[PDB]
């Protein structure tokens, strides 16, 4: 409904795909942890 | 000068004879059968001022210019082979919505 | 979504990064921090509802050891010790560029290949501060009893003295100006009556006390002459072993300051000066000059006289400090050349651009307090082309240079139509990079009877971006969260097992989706953090 995007629509790169994977295990030692 | 379109033909011209590498232009200008007919320094001076707020070339020592080689993006601050998908994408980034 | 595109300051940021990776009853008391100020909990209880007065130190002692908030005593004469209790905003930076660090780890840490740390070493900064702080009996005594531990204990001295493993103390923990307060006290204590000439210039006297006093205890835990124990038995070198250290930003934000330099250079010149830069670039990073000049942070900034005097002894600084000006001889050594080392850094000084410009001869160093703001010019005004049309960025130029631009001289100076600019100027009222002046030339200021003059106002367009950002940074996150309410069941199921064949459908096309989050999300946070340059 609102036009104008960023440019910033890309598919991800293997060069930061493993930078996500960095991610969710990140979380998942914090919250599954003590906290 | 005029106050109708066609200023951009002449803009395009004078940005691939600086790139290969304000008195050179007026003889360039004159060459080529141009459809001008009233060349003045005061002009050209006044046609160079758009490349450099569209940064095509660099003002360099008062008189000198170069080119910031825009000529390669031309050819992040990658803004062309950025396409989007925007159908079926409801996680999408706007610019306007939050105003 | 018009519920969440209007209340939203900054705050919602905050309060969602411990509710992304955290327990849910601390995002309630972090909302309260930021939108009172400072409280303690004699009055925190008062402010929540729901959370008892020890579970609050129960949650609490959560983002202590996370290191999320900064305390500060005070005690009354006839009070009681009181503990008020700050935000830390640094803390919680560490929860927004958490996978960011383990890119940073490899690619400036290139001495090896092929390593059997590389699962580790990506482990021990989830390792440092997932658990909070860290000391060195803690990874020692993990279910390896040496496993080589003499070999990885001795790896952490390579990755410590590189920096951005500064021992934490009192002073990590506490805010800068409840810190700057009791010591300008100690200096005004230290000068009693009896002096009662220039009376102004004492109670400055303190102050040049403090002044000194400042870069010497900001240093303190910077000293690295007591982090390392010399081993005379079973090594050569060793980090002391009772030394509580966790990660420090202030290197990764100079070094990611130091990637945001080379994305300038790659636009501006092609790939082999773009190379020859980047490896030159590297030498300095352990040793820069500061990103957020905790000297301007809180104090005597609002005269003059002492805030020309933050940037005239910086620059001096910044100019004589030996750690910075190669002598572009080493350069060669370096590259996997002398003339070409000089004449590849000559295209340095020749463009307009203040990055190994100005030196003193035969010795070359590249500037830091004139180029960052040439850095904040350029992006935003491409940002203006990229997300909207060109024309704009002809117009954002020609109201730069031309100060008090008129709407004839806007057609004398730039060359379009009449009609084109008014479909172009009007989006940047609404935008905040243009601005209005206006000049009475009749009674009362008539809104027909005058005409209207432009400016650039080259802070109000940055505040507005900045926060434009960090909403939609938050806006991301928001759509993070949400997404993992739904189809919960199975995810609960993905998660106590470690099969039916139609249902892993509608786990992996919710996976792929958020895959985009992160990466467009990194894509959007260096384009954020390259106005926190301030």
């Amino acid at each position: 409904f609102p036009s104008i995007p960023l440019p910033i629509n890309g598919p991800i790169t293997n060069k930061e795909r493993s930078l996500a994977v960095k991610y969710i295990n990140f979380g998942k030692t914090v919250k599954d942890g003590p906290f | 000068e005029l106050d109708i379109e066609f200023i951009n033909s002449l803009l395009t011209i004078v940005w691939r004879f600086i790139s290969e590498n304000t008195q050179e232009i007026l003889e360039f200008i004159t060459a080529a059968q141009v459809a001008n007919v009233e060349l003045t320094p005061s002009n050209i001076r006044s046609l160079c001022e758009v490349l450099v707020y569209d940064d095509k070339l660099e003002k360099v020592t008062h008189d000198c210019y170069r080119v910031t080689l825009e000529s390669i993006l031309q050819m992040i601050f990658n803004y062309f082979k950025m396409f989007p998908a925007s159908k079926h994408d409801k996680e999408v980034v706007y610019f306007d919505e939050w105003t | 979504s018009l519920e969440q595109r209007t209340l939203n300051p900054d705050l919602f940021l905050y309060k969602e990064l411990v509710k992304a990776h955290l327990g849910e009853r601390a995002a309630s008391v972090i909302g309260m921090l930021v939108a009172l100020g400072r409280l303690s909990v004699r009055e925190l209880v008062e402010k929540i509802d729901g959370m008892d007065v020890d579970s609050v130190k129960t949650t609490l002692v959560s983002l202590t050891q996370l290191r999320c908030v900064k305390y500060l005593q005070e005690t009354a004469i006839s009070g009681k010790k009181t503990t008020y209790y700050y935000y830390n905003e640094e803390g919680i930076h560490i929860l927004l560029y958490s996978g960011l660090i383990i890119d940073e780890i490899i690619t400036q840490m290139r001495v090896n290949d092929e390593e059997e740390h590389k699962q580790l070493v990506a482990e021990i900064v989830q390792n440092v501060i997932s658990l909070g702080s860290l000391t060195v009996e803690d990874y020692l005594s993990s279910v390896t009893s040496d496993s080589m531990k003499y070999t990885i204990s001795s790896l952490f001295v390579q990755l410590c003295e590189m920096g951005y493993l500064i021992q934490i103390s009192k002073l990590h923990y506490t805010p800068i100006e409840d810190l700057w307060q009791f010591l300008y006290e100690k200096h005004y204590k230290n000068i009693p009556r009896n002096s009662p000439l220039s009376d102004l210039k004492k109670r400055s006297q303190a102050k040049m006390n403090a002044k000194t006093d400042f870069a010497k205890i900001i240093n303190k835990p910077n000293e690295l002459s007591q982090i390392l124990t010399v081993d005379p038995k079973t090594s050569l070198r060793i980090v002391k072993p009772t030394v509580s250290l966790t990660i420090n930003l202030d290197r990764f934000m100079k070094g990611r300051r130091s990637k945001q330099l080379i994305n300038l250079a790659k636009t501006r010149v092609g790939s082999v000066t773009a190379q020859v830069y980047k490896i030159a670039l590297r030498l300095t990073e352990q040793k820069s000059p500061k990103i957020r000049d905790p000297l301007t942070q809180t104090g005597l900034l609002q005269d003059l006289e002492e805030a020309k005097s933050f940037q005239d002894e910086a620059e001096l600084v910044e100019e004589k400090t030996p750690g910075l000006t190669f002598n572009a001889i080493d350069l060669a050594r370096h590259l996997p050349s002398a003339s070409l080392i000089n004449s590849h850094l000559k295209i340095l000084a020749s463009s307009n651009f203040p990055f190994l410009n100005e030196t003193k001869p035969g010795v070359y160093y590249v500037p830091y307090s004139k180029l960052m703001p040439v850095l904040k010019s350029s992006v935003y005004e491409y940002v203006i082309a990229s997300t909207l049309g060109p024309s704009a960025m002809r117009l954002s130029r020609c109201i730069r240079d031309n100060k008090l631009v008129s709407e004839k001289i806007i057609n004398s100076t730039a060359l379009m139509k009449e009609k084109d600019i008014r479909s172009t100027l009007a989006s940047l009222i609404r935008y905040n990079s243009v601005e209005i002046q206006e000049v009475p030339r009749t009674a009362d200021r008539s809104a027909s009877r005058a005409v209207f003059l432009f400016r650039c106002k080259e802070t109000h367009s940055y505040n507005f971006m900045r926060q434009n950002l960090e909403w939609n940074m938050a806006n991301l996150l928001f759509k993070k969260e949400k997404l993992k309410q739904e189809n919960s069941t199975l995810l609960k199921k993905a998660n106590r097992d470690d099969l039916l064949p139609s249902e892993l459908n509608q786990l992996k096309m919710v996976n792929e989706r958020e895959l985009n989050v992160f990466a467009r999300l990194s894509r959007l946070l260096s384009l954020w953090e390259v106005f926190q340059m301030a």
